[PDB]
DNA sequence: CAGGATGTATATATCTGACACGTGCCTGGAGACTAGGGAGTAATCCCCTTGGCGGTTAAAACGCGGGGGACAGCGCGTACGTGCGTTTAAGCGGTGCTAGAGCTGTCTACGACCAATTGAGCGGCCTCGGCACCGGGATTCTCCA
DNA sequence: TGGAGAATCCCGGTGCCGAGGCCGCTCAATTGGTCGTAGACAGCTCTAGCACCGCTTAAACGCACGTACGCGCTGTCCCCCGCGTTTTAACCGCCAAGGGGATTACTCCCTAGTCTCCAGGCACGTGTCAGATATATACATCCTG
């Protein structure tokens, strides 16, 4: 009857995309979901305060761009901004 | 036709944009920000499972135990730097023995 | 009163010691580690009770345990759901 | 008996395994008594009391990492209680 | 239009120490501490309202955010001070 | 007519009310909360300033400069545990020298 | 030559602030190592923080939030 | 002539009272500007922004230096050899 | 102990730029009035916490005995501390400009609010293969002679 | 040096339950529509941040050397490791009981939003005196005695 939201199938078929012959425990997906929620809250709060002290009412792509560059260590950061910019460009090229 | 289909991604953007509205981080959210939000967290889950999957073949087990994600972070300096203030439950500590402690 | 603070036992700090990589341990280590564990649990269950008291509940659940640790900069995974 | 053989044996099998060290009910009967100081007639969820347990040892096995570094800095292999008085003052509490 | 907290803490200082002065550099120490403990207890109250799916901030709810963030003796005296400051407010 | 005079403090309710509104902490906030929050900074300002004037008194200086606020936070054991994560500009350090360094037979 | 702008009696002045009677000679190149890492990690964050405001002077305002992200929030110059 | 180490504690009680900023200012002007221009080109600095950096950096140094002081006392030694500094970063968690 | 030799604390003369107070305009605080939804209250039900009891057996507790590390002391070699002269450029004061932050004002595209349409997503239930467990044998290796 | 026993690794089967995946159901995502306002853009203003230039002046820099302090050697002693024995109580699994969390339902106040007006807080400006500095004095240290 209740509704509890989860990213279980999301990380499940992400793992089936990268390693299609590997299984995952439900406990392991619980660390996966908690870690994902933690980094989500971190990047969203960083972008929120970065938009707040810039007197801006909107989080565009540039705010979360600079917040990702703030929160992530160097080579992982540059790979992440490259791939996310690729995804953003692919989104705006299509309808 | 979901927004993740036109982005070509696999994490949903309609979920992420939903908690960007009622999440009170700001009252107005731009269009590309939840798309950019979904894309970054595509990497951060996939960075773990290939490291967990590499350690899965090292132990030769076709299931991922909470041991495996513990060594998927702690053996990498770029991942230990970010995840230094958080413990992982029932994963233990990677084996490390100091050289002066060793005999002979 | 009772033996609750020394309910943890002489091999119990021994087992956590070998996971912590030491070679030789002392006998007067032991009652101090009970104080250190208590004073860390003094600061943690204080925050979990105050979250329980705000939520109009008299049972401390699994989640408000976690954000007491997230307050302390010692956040935990696997029980945030 | 074997001198030093079982000393280096337990440290390898504990840094490899995942099994818990802090015993359940003497931890479970302790957490009721400290919560009794604050509020009377308290209830605890089964996952709640368990979540404190590996919260506690993961501090302590991280704390025992620090006291081991203190022991070698004094050119010794035995840990005195002043090593715990060392690392807590160094790391900020 | 650079606004600050310059006048308010000056009235507090003349209330307790009516023959003492405070430098402008000490003012910026005093202003920035208040601004940090603006957003600290307000920030912890900001999350905790969401944490039990409650969208309205009450005077009862911010009370708990005081008791989390400051230690023992100062925590007990601040809640008892603010309660008598607010019970006389609702009577008038 | 002033809301602070109806509450009897010094930090104004309305300035606190609009910043806790515009600082997007929640969609719906109450009216008693900006009353109460201004009081908890009032007690915190009363605590720091009492030790500040105490530090000004024994240094025989009638102007409070950031050295005395450093004396005001470091000496009391409690509020260092609140805010010892915070550095102070132009504050200085605690006078503290360990006794094992000090020479004997003097 | 500009890297050596931190000067050797001033390292003693931090060390004589340290309350220690004797200082070894290999401290001075060591503390250049550990402190130049530290101020690197503060303008790693503050410079791109300045870049976000379409802004090409690092003011005293934007830096204070950068150490607050690192966790050593500082007083005296606003914030 | 003074016995060596006694004017070290005589210089202590001057430095305990003082709050004046320790290392020189415009030597610190050059050293933070050279790594900034090496980071991104054409970067300027407000004068109080570098004044936000010195008491950020002397606060790192002397809070580390009392911290390795009580570490070096634990070795029953007065001189700080650099293996304390690697340990102080190790215990605080900033390095490993 | 101990006299002398200085580094630190004291003391008033003074002086200057920050500090406390005054004007007034002006923009946010406050009073008023309506709307409608967040939450107060309450009733129910069902997880789920607590309690208990007894067989089992893994593990705690204690004692004893030795062998190896803690530490006190020693001895030596050397690495800075105090001092003095030497070289450097820190820092102050002044001019100047010019690059860029802030202000101002008009606009338009983008995101907020809303109705409907429905397929992604989810709780539950069935199924079987991976994996831990029981048991037996090969493989090291460190202490004993 | 060998040898013998204590532990570790692995191999074969197995029974179990935890992952996995389908199945019917539903609620938030999506599509289509509008409106205004937040951000973007561009042009002007003026403040501040580089930026050379001399001056004098504390402070850095190099050298010297003695001494006490850092590092290796070593003997002792007891305390801590390490086994065997006895003791302790933990673990699973069985059943009872109810307590309070979570859900559904109903209304009402009280805060969000507009409208309107009023004063207290903030930019500018002022004049003054507190502590920074300064140079002579006590005093309370330490050094060779």
């Amino acid at each position: 009857k209740t509704r509890k939201e989860s990213y279980a199938i999301y990380v499940y078929k992400v793992l089936k995309q990268v390693h299609p012959d590997t299984g995952i425990s439900s406990k392991a997906m619980s660390i996966m979901n908690s870690f994902v929620n933690d980094v989500f809250e971190r990047i969203a709060g960083e972008a929120s305060r970065l938009a707040h002290y810039n007197k801006r009412s909107t989080i565009t792509s540039r705010e979360i761009q600079t917040a990702v560059r703030l929160l992530l260590p160097g080579e992982l950061a540059k790979h992440a901004v490259s791939e996310g910019t690729k995804a953003v460009t692919k989104y705006t090229s299509a309808k | 036709k979901t927004r993740s289909s036109r982005a070509g991604l696999q994490f949903p953007v309609g979920r992420v944009h939903r908690l960007l509205r009622k999440g009170n981080y700001a009252e107005r959210v731009g269009a590309g920000a939840p798309v950019y939000l979904a894309a970054v967290l595509e990497y951060l889950t996939a960075e773990i499972l290939e490291l967990a999957g590499n350690a899965a073949r090292d132990n030769k087990k076709t299931r991922i135990i909470p041991r495996h994600l513990q060594l998927a972070v702690r053996n990498d300096e770029e991942l230990n730097k970010l995840l230094g203030r958080v413990t992982i439950a029932q994963g233990g500590v990677l084996p490390n023995i100091q050289s002066v402690l060793l005999p002979k | 009163l009772r033996d609750n603070i020394q309910g943890i036992t002489k091999p119990a700090i021994r087992r956590l010691a070998r996971r912590g990589g030491v070679k030789r341990i002392s006998g007067l280590i032991y009652e101090e580690t009970r104080g250190v564990l208590k004073v860390f649990l003094e600061n943690v269950i204080r925050d979990a009770v105050t979250y329980t008291e705000h939520a109009k509940r008299k049972t401390v659940t699994a989640m408000d345990v976690v954000y007491a640790l997230k307050r302390q900069g010692r956040t935990l995974y696997g029980f945030g759901g | 008996y074997r001198p030093g053989t079982v000393a280096l044996r337990e440290i390898r099998r504990y840094q490899k395994s995942t099994e818990l060290l802090i015993r359940k009910l003497p931890f479970q009967r302790l957490v009721r008594e400290i919560a009794q100081d604050f509020k009377t007639d308290l209830r605890f969820q089964s996952s709640a009391v368990m979540a404190l347990q590996e919260a506690s040892e993961a501090y302590l096995v991280a704390l025992f990492e620090d006291t081991n570094l203190a022991a070698i800095h004094a050119k010794r292999v035995t840990i005195m209680p002043k090593d715990i008085q060392l690392a807590r003052r160094i790391r900020g509490e």
